[PDB]
């Protein structure tokens, strides 16, 4: 590349993200006073495990659909083969959502945005997967301590997705090429904005891997308990990525 | 299945 082509890539990725970010950051920040009441939290904890798993599946799918559309708009993604696009989305889609989720997380009171209001981790107790919940909350807490800008999130999420190490890639070298370009774009933007201090503080790739693994493990535990629920009421896309 | 449809 050259210095001009990289900056062009920076803006194009940032643009691709803005157009697919699901909810504007301002919208999430404006809603931070909107916290579930004690009565509403109890209401969430009173709901059945399966209804609650169904609801999380549906919201997860919504979020992922924006990541699909982000990838489609991401430069060079559509130039890869149909096999590789699918491989990259099966492994990285959930990881990208995980990173995006820190936008909806409030580090002051340790709450997340969920169904119109903010609630802490006790809200999710009916799911019967407290270790996963804590992990997700810890992850978002650790990301929020980085004070990510939207542009930074755009560029870091591009990289999470465009990962040339994923098993099953047919045109590996072609994916290595794109990865390196986005790496340059990210790192160039960090240099230019004096924010290279964050390179050291980004979580290891094995941390995101661990979270997604935990998700699939907890889902298989749940599916064994309620097979027909997953069969009949879970989103097809979610089933496709996760079971 | 669904991924293919979303990408086309
Ligand atoms: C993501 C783009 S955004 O514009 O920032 C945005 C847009 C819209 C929302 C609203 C939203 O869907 N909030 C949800 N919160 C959680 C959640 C749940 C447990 C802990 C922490 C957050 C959702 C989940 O279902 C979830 C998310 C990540 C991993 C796993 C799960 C479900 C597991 C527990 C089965 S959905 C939030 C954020």
């Amino acid at each position: 590349a050259s210095l001009t082509e990289i900056e062009h890539l920076v803006q194009s990725v940032c643009k691709s993200y803005r157009e697919t970010c699901q909810l504007r950051l301002e919208d999430l920040l404006r809603q931070r006073s909107n916290i579930f009441s004690r009565e509403e939290v109890t209401g969430y904890q009173r709901k059945s495990m399966w209804e609650m798993w169904e609801r999380c599946a549906h919201h997860l799918t919504e979020a992922i659909q924006y990541v699909v559309e982000f990838a489609k708009r991401l430069s060079g993604f559509m130039e890869l083969c149909q096999n590789d696009q699918i491989v990259l989305l099966k492994a990285g889609a959930m990881e990208v959502v995980l990173v995006r989720m820190c936008r909806a997380y409030n580090a002051d009171n340790r709450t997340v945005f969920f169904e119109g209001k903010y609630g802490g981790m006790e809200l999710f107790r009916a799911l019967g997967c407290s270790e996963l919940i804590s992990s997700i909350f810890d992850f978002s807490h650790s990301l929020s301590a980085l004070h990510f800008s939207e542009d930074e999130i755009a560029l870091y999420t591009a990289l999470v997705l465009i990962n040339a190490h994923r098993p099953g890639l047919q045109e590996k070298r072609k994916v290595e090429q794109l990865q390196y370009n986005l790496e340059l774009a990210f790192h160039h933007h960090l240099c230019k904005t004096h924010r290279q201090s964050i390179l050291a503080k980004l979580p290891p790739k094995g941390k995101l891997r661990s979270l997604c693994s935990q998700h699939v493990e907890r889902l298989q535990i749940f599916q064994h308990l309620h097979p027909i629920v997953v069969q009949a009421a879970f989103p097809p896309l979610y089933k496709e990525l996760f079971s | 299945k669904i991924l293919h449809r979303l990408l086309q």
